[PDB]
């Protein structure tokens, strides 16, 4: 892997330093790098593809190198620079693509797609350049195992779960309790409803409590809490728990009075928020948990009090809701983001060249069944897949 | 019982429910005069003397059973902590436990069946300053090794310099104290 | 069961209940005698039974019980179906009577005895209630003070009490909560209960054949509700009523839903 | 010491 | 300029709301009230009318497009109504006696039906869903119906001894009945007197008002009992003189016609 | 170009696009043909409809990738060009709309346009590497 | 960039700081009434949430402006920033989300509550400027989308609610022309700053600097000191930005840009 | 605290027993015995209710928490037995020409049942499965019953001459009929003196507990000849007076409440 | 992760798992449509059911292959440094539990307590290969 990054990079180094006009003195070490590189691959010959629709391409390296003695860079060398680095450019291209197309369970960080495997070997290994890059770095970190870090902006890090919890039900729905959430990519909009607004319930206060377990541990998140929950605050319609008949929501919004967001590590407290809102931060956190109040307003006006009755009908229903989004982060492991296309890629490349189902990853690569089990061997696959991906955009994205 | 023997003072997660049956006697050890902080039923009688001098309400037959009610209601939920050797271990009625280190604040397994035999015999302290707390101020206002130990030993000095250095971390739990304090 | 419930949105809507309810339930219609002497037939029941085959209800598990009059109606409901409907008159005088007659089955009710020559009672919260049945119950109330003595009566002179009910077949007194009142009560005629108000009936549906909603159901007058199971029609005949009813039954039985809290052929639970 | 009343009021119970 | 015809059609939210289309209708339409003759029994005036039509005049609607037109009782209105006017407004009296004759009436005028005729003698008619009811005009209208099984034999009657029938209608100037939708019935009904027709009810009428000028609302228009709607355009009033319930119409006219809306047809 | 690409049916949250220039949103609003009360009294059979039944879909494009050059969240160069032309009160040309309101310069993407964009988008990004 | 605009400042000359989401509105969730009652029943007024990048301001007549002259009511809000941008991208929408649904909210004093059913209208005649020491800059009238502001401390959003002259009775039923007002029409604007750039150096979604900073605060307990509030709350300390939390703020963020650069 | 809901339970094997509740249940709950009037006439005593209250007191109940039913005989016990309390206990005795009357009873009361109407005039009713029983109770009750063949015809019974009928019941208070589960009967039944309810069997009531002061065990409560169960909550005693039974009872009651479980519905 | 590996369908005795993180086992309780008098006595139509009816299964792991370390019936690791512990009165670590009960130890295997637990049980067995 070490080796096709320093191929992206040296080939991408070579569309941009290698340009009419420019001087030797600026090149100089980069067309050292190239012809040790054309020295350790000529003789060599490469096999590709053969998986699904993608093709089978053999490839016969048998180049020049370049000379040393021009000062200023001519198109009679610029012409051979461009016929040779759009050989290497497509080679990588297939390569990468051979490599994000294969799986397995065992040993997935060693290398898959055997030409690769080669390419891994001893004699290949004089063309390292330089490991600069995130994701190559975190790799030769986890190499050398070390703290590592990927730094990610809204990371999709919670799968799509849209779902209820009732303390008190009954079969017409018309007094209940309990706490309705959705939890896709990286915000949470929790919202805790009561059909009588704690007209019954101790000192007219309901509790409301909501915990997330997130598979892999984050660490100085950047978060932004904010009341009053938007998706769940308009009529609604809803089905049962075994979808045998329906009900009706008729929101009506309170403040969340009493408020704690305490993000916790399996168990242990981290960090802890009382009352806080806006942007605020975790420096290490694996659980949430977001525990809130609805508090029956004791002076009320006529308007608002004609709403809730002492009565059953209760055609107002008290909720107190919460949005909380992740705008930063930094993990250990790999995931995906809204600023990155290394999924995109993967995934467009999977449904292009129609790879059947594999034993790690699920079809499709649906991020929710990806998410909800991040075993050992899906997340050194994940990572294997997107540092390719990063790799393979590099040169073409 | 768990712990050395039988004692009636410990008489019973399966850990979470012990300590809180447990602590529904650690009320006993507060009202029994083996405590040394500021002892919750004590700010329970403050607030009582600053309601019923206040509250036009109040008459022969009314007080009676309002001084029990207040004495019942006051303070549901009330946490506890014992000390030993550098290391606190708390306990609730609300089910929750927490062991941690005094100087640095990092939780640890609590161990129960030594909970037990130290709370039994070792004097009690009272969660004023309980843990969350305790955390969130040594994390936000940096806190002294002096005025730890004294928040841990629930000192009055302390706790009303930092009620008069305006910690909203600790405003906080006073109002909530007086917001179960409600009757 | 105290257990939580949990759920989803992903879950897809299932097929229909309504055409196997009706399979499996019975239907229970109240009419008055009124309507049989205007129809004056014998067989109108059979035919309904006929008619109610096409929307599905089969032929073992509609009926139909007539009462002579709503207080008599009231005098002890025996409701014990599945759904039951009840057409009801409107009449000025027995507006009270019919709106006692809806708090009573609309809602379902815990129901504990009394003894009045022995002891005296108190309400505790808005939802208990005295409810008083019988042939004629003549009730009277003197509320009392702390040393158990009269405020403007005279624990003796029954003429001194203050009469909230005269000469009414269905009584629910409704007193000030807090203060204990003594009672004075045709006991050879009515029985009279401390009932609390649970949550409500939903197996039965009232019907007012006749005039504007005046139906009160809660006893504080400023919610004034108006219940899904309470229609209202206009009348000059009965069959039209009949053929509306049974062409609008699903409609009926939609806002209709079993109970829940348990089976009992009374319009009351009791539990001493 | 406001503990103290309750304990108070207890050992005088025998004066009820 | 399609007719007969529904497309799509398109729109935005960006455009601002154009000018008032009111003081321009009143010019451009007309309009049309209908009142008892006890209104102008209690009058008792030879100009009310172009009294009235003066005070319009300064609301906007000039003077010849106004226009009054009595009735002599709701049941004599109600047998076969023609109301053709760019704005129907009606005054309608409250009695506890003639409550389902004056919802049948609301029912009939402010609903649109589709009335197809009916040869009771010669077929055998049924409903289909729970809008296909049968509207009875006429002066004496005494209506019976048997219904039938799959092999056209009585249900509870007998299709030759008419005395057997069921009697929905006895002597009404207007009925409008729902039966049980899915079986035949046969019927009989004084067809001298009295024509019925198989009418379904379409999307509202809503060039006419209704204003009950009595006791509380009544009006079950829905023959469905579980819904007991109060539409925009059927209104309540309390009252003790006819002047003063016209003065109210008059200074409110602008309020109605907002309430009103033109025909589609 | 009229050919189908991908398609998703009753997958929600988060998804890919490897090329598309159409998109084909097709939902249904299907009855409950099981109702409680509370919610049958708001469906009735006749006209007036006090409640109208809705069906909604948000859809956010987080990431993509463009043969050509467009406006984001993130980068300045079509701020900078348009800082710069009200600050030097420039007159309106033959190519970009009046004020370079990126509604109607989207609306129109004339290969013209497209060129002038990548071009001015580009020497503002040159100029943004000297003075941010 | 944090070094080289530090050896820019040091070495005075114009710096900038190129932002995506900046958090430069401290959060502030609060209303303002111009007629009020104590019994809430005939309310104007404007409510507004500052918080990060975003500002949804939503403009409430319980009346729909039936007594205001020409059936018009005015709406303005007035938001100064602590530090000037420049080049700022801004995404402005109508309907704001979180000032549409019903509501139940205490008075200032918090001795009563009061009920809002709202009922959203666009907004017509609306201006956005874009003002710098009181000079309009930039002005916007009824565009939307993706605009510009290439110089600016102040924002002024004017908007107005102009009662529909031409009802159907569903929407007229909910306008009477007496008191109760049992609909209250309201006209909300979304508006969030998406690029910008700043002399000064400020919060994001994209860069950790602030998490790391807290991070390390927290984990080594660290008193509060004279500038800094306690635990570093961005909205006290976005709230009187000094130039000394200024510089303070600038220098934490640069050595926490290197220590970055090395240990994640 | 759901309701009308099924929900799987959870529990643990680590958990230890709880303190007893008895000593609080016999508080907050309530106590009904029946016993027969012959009881209160050999005894000839207005004072053993407050004596047996007092003996209870010592066993724990308090003094307003047990009630004494009298009920002159079994059968006019058996006419709508209306037990409403939380502990009931019954005293029954032994009679050989009653032995099906009180098996009935025992079946009636030990058991939860699910009872709706019945229309004998118009409808032909039929058993699904062997737990659906047709009960009457009344005066006297005379039932006779026409099984029906796939074409509505009757088999060994004329639909119009009744004598035809077969007879079940003979002048009883109480009947609990089984008849063959599957095929449709005609039934006679003079509904003026005696009601009859189709009722379906569901799980025991554990709130009642029965007690033969008499002869060998006979009652079979369940309708099949094959179980023929003898219960927990079905107790048997050999007397000769009524003092040593009621002495008896008060000793053995935390014994009867142990045997019996308060109600789940 | 959900995706099925193996199933075995009405097999008995001994038999192999490749790869799995979740058992599901599914079985029947199928009543004996013919039945002889002596057990039809004990299934009764009615609710007093003085037999239950049950089906048993049992599910030994002989041996396996683990990715991570655990306890067996083979190795003395454990036993050695539990001992080691209750002889030096070790207090409770942030990391084990107390007592290094087993079962609190194998109910959150976070990493940390993974990674420290294979430190001990390694020098475990490098102390057990010369003082055993
Ligand atoms: C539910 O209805 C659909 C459509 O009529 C039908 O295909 C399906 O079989 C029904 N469900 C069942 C369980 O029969
Ligand atoms: C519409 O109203 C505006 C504002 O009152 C007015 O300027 C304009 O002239 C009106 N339109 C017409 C056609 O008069
Ligand atoms: C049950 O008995 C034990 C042992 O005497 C006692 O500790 C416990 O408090 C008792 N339970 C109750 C609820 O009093
Ligand atoms: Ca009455
Ligand atoms: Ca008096
Ligand atoms: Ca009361
Ligand atoms: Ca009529
Ligand atoms: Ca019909
Ligand atoms: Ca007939
Ligand atoms: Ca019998
Ligand atoms: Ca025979
Ligand atoms: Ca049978």
């Amino acid at each position: 892997m070490d080796v096709l990054y320093s191929l992206s990079k040296t080939l991408k180094d070579a569309r941009d330093k290698i340009v009419e006009g420019t001087l030797y003195s600026n090149v100089s070490d980069l067309i050292q790098q190239f012809n040790q590189m054309i020295i350790t691959m000529n003789g060599n010959e490469f096999q590709t593809g053969g998986i699904g629709n993608l093709p089978i391409r053999n490839w016969n390296f048998d180049f020049g190198l370049l000379g040393t003695t021009l000062l200023n860079l001519d198109a009679n060398y610029v012409e051979t620079a461009r016929n040779t680095i759009d050989y290497f450019v497509d080679f990588v291209d297939n390569v990468c693509m051979d490599e994000m197309v294969r799986e397995s369970q065992r040993n997935g960080i060693a290398p898959q797609s055997d030409s690769l495997r080669k390419l891994s070997g001893i004699k290949f290994k004089r063309i390292n350049f330089d490991n600069s890059s995130e994701y190559i770095e975190n790799w030769n970190l986890q190499n050398r195992r070390q703290r590592t870090g990927f730094t990610f902006h809204k990371p999709n890090i919670f799968p799509y779960s849209a779902s209820f919890t009732l303390n008190r039900s009954q079969p017409a729905h018309d007094n209940l309790m309990g706490t309705m959430w959705l939890n896709a990519g990286s915000e949470i909009q929790v919202a805790g409803f009561d059909y009588s607004c704690a007209i019954n319930a101790p000192a007219n206060i309901q509790q409301f409590e909501h915990i997330v377990q997130l598979r892999r541990v984050l660490t100085t998140a950047t978060i932004t809490l904010l009341p009053d929950a938007e998706r769940f605050s308009f009529p609604r319609v809803i089905n049962s728990a075994d979808g045998a008949t329906t009900w009706y929501f008729n929101p009506v919004i309170l403040r969340p009075n009493n408020v704690e967001v305490e993000f916790l590590l399996n168990g242990q407290i981290i960090n802890t928020y009382q009352a806080r809102f806006g942007t605020i931060i975790a420096r290490n956190f694996d659980t949430i948990r977001l525990s809130f109040q609805l508090m029956r307003p004791p002076n009320m006006t006529p308007a608002v009090a004609a709403l809730f009755p002492n009565a059953q009908p209760f055609e107002h229903h008290a909720t107190v809701g919460l949005t909380l989004r992740i705008e930063s982060a930094v993990c250990e492991s790999v995931l995906a983001d809204a600023s990155k296309t290394m999924l995109a890629n993967v995934t467009s490349v999977r449904q292009e060249y129609a790879i059947p189902v594999g034993p790690v990853f699920p079809p499709g690569m649906n991020w929710t069944d990806l998410i909800t089990n991040y075993s050992p061997s899906r997340e050194d696959n994940l990572q294997r897949v997107f540092t390719v991906a990063s790799i393979r955009s590099m040169l073409v994205k | 019982s768990v712990g050395s023997s039988a004692s009636c003072w410990t008489d019973v997660s399966s850990i979470s429910t012990q300590t809180s049956t447990i602590s529904r006697r650690l009320r006993l050890k507060e009202m029994a005069t083996q405590t040394e902080g500021m002892n919750f039923d004590d700010i329970s009688a403050a607030v009582l003397k600053t309601k019923i001098d206040r509250s036009t309400q109040i008459s022969p037959n009314t007080l009676p059973d309002i001084v029990t009610e207040a004495s019942e209601k006051f303070i549901p939920n009330r946490a506890y902590r014992v000390i030993n050797n550098d290391e606190v271990f708390e306990a609730g009625t609300d089910g929750r436990f927490f062991a941690y280190r005094v100087e640095t604040f990092d939780e640890i397994p609590f161990d129960v069946q030594k909970f037990a035999d130290l709370v039994t015999d070792s004097p009690v302290i009272s969660a004023i300053i309980d843990f969350k707390t305790l955390k969130n101020l040594n994390d936000n206002y940096g806190i002294s090794r002096q005025q730890a130990f004294n928040l841990l030993r629930s000192d009055p000095r302390v706790l009303r310099e930092f009620i008069n250095q305006d910690n909203p971390i600790i405003r906080n739990r006073i109002e909530q104290l007086i917001m179960q304090c409600r009757l | 069961i105290n257990l939580p419930i949990t759920g989803s949105m992903d879950t897809a809507y299932a097929n229909s209940t309504q055409e196997e309810t009706f399979l499996t339930s019975t239907l229970c219609l109240y009419y008055p005698t009124e309507a049989a002497t205007e129809i004056n037939d014998n067989s109108w029941k059979d035919t309904l039974s006929q008619l109610f085959l096409t929307k599905g209800w089969p032929t073992g598990s509609v009926y139909f019980k007539e009462y002579t009059d709503i207080a008599s109606f009231s005098v002890d409901p025996q409701l014990y179906c599945d759904y039951n409907v009840v057409l009801m008159k409107y009449d000025a005088t027995l507006q009270l009577d019919m709106s006692e007659l809806a708090d009573l089955i609309l809602n379902e009710w815990l129901c504990n005895p009394m003894d009045i020559t022995l002891y005296y009672y108190q309400q505790t919260d808005e939802a208990n209630k005295w409810i008083s049945m019988g042939s004629s119950c003549t009730i009277k109330v003197c509320p009392l003070n702390t040393q158990t003595l009269g405020i403007g009566c005279l624990t003796t002179d029954t003429a001194t009490f203050e009469e909230v009910a005269t000469a009414e077949k269905l009584v629910i007194t409704d007193v000030v909560d807090g203060v204990n009142h003594k009672l004075d009560v045709t006991t050879a005629t009515c029985t009279i209960r401390n009932c609390k108000k649970l949550g409500p009936r939903e197996n039965v549906a009232v019907i007012q054949v006749g005039g504007s909603d005046v139906l009160d159901i809660t006893a504080d007058p400023t919610t004034a509700p108006q219940t899904e199971r309470m229609m209202r029609i206009n009348w000059k005949k009965w069959w039209q009523v009949f053929y509306t009813v049974v062409d609008y039954v699903n409609q009926i039985i939609q806002a209709m839903s079993k109970r829940s809290r348990s089976l009992n052929s009374a319009a009351f639970y009791y539990r001493i | 010491m406001a503990s103290l009343i309750y304990r108070q009021l207890l050992t005088n119970s025998y004066t009820v």
